[PDB]
């Protein structure tokens, strides 16, 4: 299924995804699409940061849902 | 492997290149090793404050090529560019379009 | 031939990242060039005089701030040390 | 909540960018102190005057001492009580003043010194420590009756671990870091020490999980550690992370100051002449990524909420207050369900279909309430108020 | 499928046609070629600039567009097959549809689905067919096309000119004032590109006629599939004799049939969905279980029309 | 409601020709003077101090540009001054007190 992540700088990617992923394979998703590392990201839906050892169905995350990428920035 | 000065601060204009201008343009008997790096972020920082006003002249004039009459427009338009260059005569810069009020018709 | 020098590439380089898609003249070129040494040596100039009245032997990131300071005017002064300050920053921790 | 409904874009920036404010004091501010929680701001005014401002309206709310035994001279150290309710602090007029924030008229408890103080801090029960001026050891007053009692040159700045409430720090006026365990009431013997300078130290900051510590040397540097504790408050060790400095004038630092939890920023005021702003450099790396450009003075002293977000200092040759604090523009795309705002053109898809015209029992718990924002900060913390007092409204 | 670099393309109601050196008019410089080719074939001319190439297609990316065969089907029977995310749709337009809608989202065109074999038309969907057997990737779908006599059609447009003249009316008497056998065209050439083009006028979306809503006589759309007949698709066929071209009445009032009139089979691609349609005999695959004669045949017709009414027209 | 767009004998009095010439010309950013009596003039001028010299031909280009630059300028100034006085014509007792009034005389 498709969810949606928006980056800040005005671009939304439309990853696919299954809800049995693990948020790992998710941030693992967005790397193999769009090249960012996994460690330099930061996901956020509904208000709440999404925990890294859980799972994408955790937070009952359902098809063309859209949750907001933020950038841990640095030098 | 080298690691080009200007790249360690982010700066696009050459640093080692000021660094000998500064040494050998007989300006001072020693050059303190953070002067030209300094120097040339100021330069280059004044290079784009001025080349955005003219890329923005030559976007509003409908070209795609900045040109002279686009940076006297950019500097002249401008309130504190035009004191830094108060003096200066930009070659093909035509002149600001600009008439007094007691001369247009009533 | 003799090679002579000039600042284009660099004035190039910034212009790609300023207006990623406009590209200068020739003429527009060479006047970027000479405003760049003019002002160079303005504030060279500037900062060895000013090296010179104090007695100090050198001419140190802090002439060169103080002398952009004085010519620069009212509100460039400011962006501008802030712009150097930071490049000498990111540079000495490197 | 305003904050879970805003975009989480806006609202999660690392620190302020800007500053909206500038209270102005009628005498000069001499010390800033938020409230616990982002909601009260108590200065301590030139003359002893001390004030409680409210976040919401900028403007005075309650004047301890009206009635009473009030501070006269500069004061020196504001410190809140973890609930909201009590308020120390200590002037150069040699007493420290406790009230209590239920009945402010008066001061609740006092003590009196021999010499003028440089800085209270509060252990819970009730038990501050103070630093007095010239003397070289700390003195604890467990004052819920007025006792007072004592525990390398100087002592100057003093400061409880956070994690472990019994370990205490002091620095002297000659380069010595001096650790104590509170192991007892009135009897402390130190745990480790050690001189990492020949200067006075003036600051002695410590993050909220003790995991990194900073200091303020005399020398124009800032010395950052990751300092660690264990062995039942016996192992205790130092590792130098970073040596801050300015590279272009050399200035010197008037206070710092860090991030909320892990520490991931550090904010320092600069001291020498021309120097009318703040920087703010990362921990990890070290490398300088902002400097506040607000004020136009020499700033003294500063203190971040991280409630509402806000970097908060007070200017030195005016007096004033000016306040740099997170913004967040109105988005046009709320005033309906479906307005979603873009930045350049996109591009539209459509299906074959688009030309061709033509219970529920879901989790609901309403009495439940959400413990952290999306900031990462801990609600439901007792956020005591401070009483109005109507006597002063009528006139 | 590759598409069109330096053709003038049907868009803002004109029509281009090419033509090639005719030294007998004198008058006039040139007359109509026959074709690029023998056989009729996909019109370049009123096609849309996105639509690619008897094949044609359209990239994966595109919404709904259009072709329509060149031959004009007046009157008469006339059968034919069209060989089959990627849509199409199938059926028949007249001249006003856009080539940038899909056949059936106005009311001059009449089309079916290639899933559920839907019929479409003024947009709107239809399930008349309550066979519901579906549409694979190899099937030939044929088309019969009975439309009346020219007489009966002639004598409908008279009877619409009877009501109008005064029952419709009652500057009015300009409109009062205002040849249905006879054909008059308009054609102006035109180089574009060192290429040589004739420009001529179209038609324009207007108010639907009415009065019972006007019908060709015994007008009828057959559908098979696999020689299987899927009903009628459309009997109410609309006249067209109903037609107004695009005119200037302001500059005519200020001073004070163009033998192309009919319907199109027209097939539409959707998303890169292919297909193609089959004008003559020999690749005709169901010509015998109607009982007739084949496009090609009217393709010859219309190409023999247009040159004798160029003959007469020189003088 | 409806798509939007940005698209869908003589005898001038005396004055307004030259109120259009002003326009045109603080528009465009070409040279007003003929290249080749500015070259032979500028010749002509170095004779008095050098016999026989051959000015590069980018030497007398610089110069035009620079003697228009001055010329131009002047001429603003001069403008005010008969504004000054109350009229609209400049006269040389104008471009007289510009020059003094800015260093050039003393």
């Amino acid at each position: 299924m498709q969810i949606f992540v928006k980056t800040l700088t005005g671009k939304t990617i439309t990853l696919e995804v299954e809800p049995s992923d693990t948020i790992e394979n998710v941030k693992a998703k967005i790397q193999d699409k769009e090249g960012i590392p996994p460690d330099q990201q930061r996901l956020i839906f509904a208000g709440k940061q999404l925990e890294d050892g859980r799972t994408l169905s955790d937070y009952n995350i359902q098809k063309e849902s859209t949750l907001h990428l933020v950038l841990r920035l640095r030098g | 492997k080298a690691k080009t000065r200007s790249s360690r601060a982010g700066l696009q204009f050459p640093v080692g290149r000021v660094h000998r201008l500064l040494r050998k343009g007989n300006y001072a008997e020693r050059v303190g090793a953070g002067a030209p790096v300094y120097l040339a972020a100021v330069l280059e920082y004044l290079t784009a404050e001025i080349l955005e006003l003219a890329g923005n002249a030559a976007r509003d004039n409908k070209k795609t090529r900045i040109i002279p009459r686009h940076l006297q427009l950019a500097v002249r338009n401008d309130e504190e560019l035009n004191k830094l260059l108060g003096r200066v005569t930009i070659a093909q810069g035509g002149v600001l379009p600009n008439i007094q009020s007691v001369l247009l018709p009533k | 031939k003799t090679r002579k020098e000039s600042y284009a590439i660099y004035v190039y380089k910034v212009l790609k990242q300023v207006h990623p898609d406009t590209g200068i003249s020739s003429k527009a070129m060479s006047i970027m060039n000479s405003f760049v040494n003019d002002v160079f040596e303005r504030i060279a100039g500037e900062a060895s005089r000013l090296a010179h009245y104090n007695k100090r032997s050198t001419i140190t990131s802090r002439e060169i701030q103080t002398a952009v300071r004085l010519l620069l005017p009212g509100e460039l002064a400011k962006h501008a040390v802030s712009e150097g300050t930071k490049a000498v920053t990111c540079y000495t921790s490197a | 909540m305003n904050i879970l409904l805003q975009d989480p874009f806006a609202v999660l920036k690392e620190h302020p960018e800007k500053l909206t404010h500038t209270i102005e004091n009628p005498l000069r501010t001499e010390c800033l102190q938020f409230s616990p929680c982002g909601d009260y701001l108590a200065l301590g005014c030139a003359n002893g005057a001390l004030v409680i401002y409210d976040m919401d309206t900028f403007r005075p709310i309650c004047v301890p001492g009206n009635m009473l035994g009030a501070h006269v001279r500069p004061i020196t150290s504001i410190a809140w009580s973890p609930d909201g309710r009590l308020l120390l602090t200590s002037s150069r007029d040699w007493s420290i003043k406790l009230w209590d924030l239920s009945k402010p008229s008066k001061p609740l408890k006092e003590i009196r010194f021999d010499s003028p103080i440089w800085g209270c801090q509060w252990l819970d029960r009730r038990l501050c420590v103070a630093t007095i001026f010239e003397e070289s050891d700390a003195y604890v007053i467990d004052f819920s009756n007025d006792p007072v009692a004592s525990l390398h040159g100087y002592v100057l700045v003093c400061t409880v671990h956070t994690k472990h409430p019994n370990i205490i720090i002091v620095g002297t006026s000659k380069g010595w870091l001096d650790f104590y365990k509170f192991h007892s009431l009135y009897q402390t013997e130190c745990i480790h020490s050690l001189k990492i300078t020949s200067s006075n130290i003036k600051h002695l900051i410590v993050s909220q999980n003790g995991e990194r510590l900073a200091i303020n040397c005399s020398d124009r540097t800032i010395r950052q550690y990751e300092i660690s504790i264990d062995d039942e408050n016996s192992a205790v060790e130092l590792t130098l992370e970073h040596k801050y400095q300015d590279v272009i004038n050399k200035l010197q630092w008037n206070c710092i100051l860090f991030s909320n939890n892990t520490a991931e920023y550090l904010v320092a005021s600069t001291h020498g002449s021309s120097a009318h702003e703040l920087y703010i450099w990362e921990t990890t790396s070290g490398t300088l990524v902002r400097v506040l450009e607000g004020a136009e003075e020499e700033l003294i002293d500063i203190n971040w909420d991280f409630y509402s977000m806000s970097i908060v200092s007070n200017g030195f040759e005016s007096g004033n207050v000016y306040v740099w604090s997170v913004v967040i523009p109105p988005k046009w795309s709320a005033l309906a369900p479906d307005f979603e705002e873009v930045e350049e053109n996109v591009d539209y898809l459509e299906k074959e279909d688009e030309f061709d015209e033509v219970e529920e029992e879901i989790a609901i718990d309403l009495r439940t309430r959400e413990q952290y924002d999306v900031r990462g900060n801990n609600l439901l913390v007792e956020r005591f108020t401070i009483p109005t007092d109507y006597t002063r409204i009528i006139k | 499928f590759v598409r069109t670099e330096d053709i003038p393309l049907n868009r803002r109601h004109f029509v281009y046609r090419p033509c090639s050196a005719n030294p007998f008019f004198t008058i006039l410089g040139y007359g109509c070629t026959e074709y690029p080719f023998d056989h009729s074939g996909m019109s370049v001319m009123d096609r849309s600039e996105g639509l690619s190439i008897d094949l044609v297609s359209v990239p994966d990316q595109y919404g709904w567009r259009t072709a329509r065969s060149d031959v004009c089907i007046k009157e008469g029977m006339t059968y034919w097959e069209v060989e089959v995310t990627p849509h199409l749709r199938f059926g028949v337009c007249r001249r006003e549809a856009s080539l940038e809608a899909p056949v059936g989202f106005d009311v001059y065109g009449y089309g079916i689905r290639d899933i559920s074999l839907e019929s479409i038309h003024e947009g709107k969907l239809n399930c008349v067919l309550e066979n519901g057997s579906p549409l694979k990737e190899g099937d030939k779908i044929g088309f019969l096309l009975s439309l009346p006599s020219i007489h009966t059609q002639i004598k409908q447009a008279k009877e619409f000119t009877k009501r109008r003249i005064f029952a419709l009316n009652s500057n009015k008497e300009f409109q009062r004032a205002l040849e249905y056998n006879d054909v008059v065209r308009d054609q102006i050439a035109i180089r574009y590109k060192n290429q040589l083009f004739f420009e001529a006028t179209d038609y324009v979306k207007t108010t639907k006629p009415e009065y019972d809503y006007y019908q060709l006589e015994d007008s009828y759309l057959a559908i098979f599939q696999n020689g299987k007949y899927l009903g009628k698709a459309f009997e109410n066929l609309k006249p067209l004799l109903f037609s107004e071209l695009q005119y200037n009445e302001k500059f005519y009032l200020g001073y004070w049939n163009n033998n192309k009139l009919g319907y199109y089979p027209t097939i539409s691609c959707f998303n890169g969905g292919t297909a193609r349609i089959i004008s003559e005999e020999d690749k005709l695959e169901y010509l015998d279980q109607i009982r007739v004669n084949t496009l090609d045949t009217l393709y010859k017709e219309q190409i023999a029309e247009d040159i004798v009414w160029d003959i007469i027209d020189e003088l | 409601a409806r798509t939007l767009q940005t698209a869908r004998p003589h005898r001038y009095r005396p004055g307004t020709v030259a109120l259009r010439e002003i326009r045109r010309y603080q528009k465009s950013t070409e040279l007003l003077i003929r290249k080749l009596p500015f070259q032979r003039l500028v010749r002509e001028i170095a004779q008095d101090f050098k016999t026989d010299l051959r000015f590069q031909s980018s030497a007398v280009l610089a110069l035009q540009e620079a003697s228009e630059a001055y010329l131009v300028a002047l001429f603003e100034d001069t403008n005010l001054c008969a504004i000054h006085a109350k009229r609209v014509t400049i006269l040389p007792k104008d471009i007289q007190l510009a020059r003094r009034i800015r260093g050039e005389r003393a």
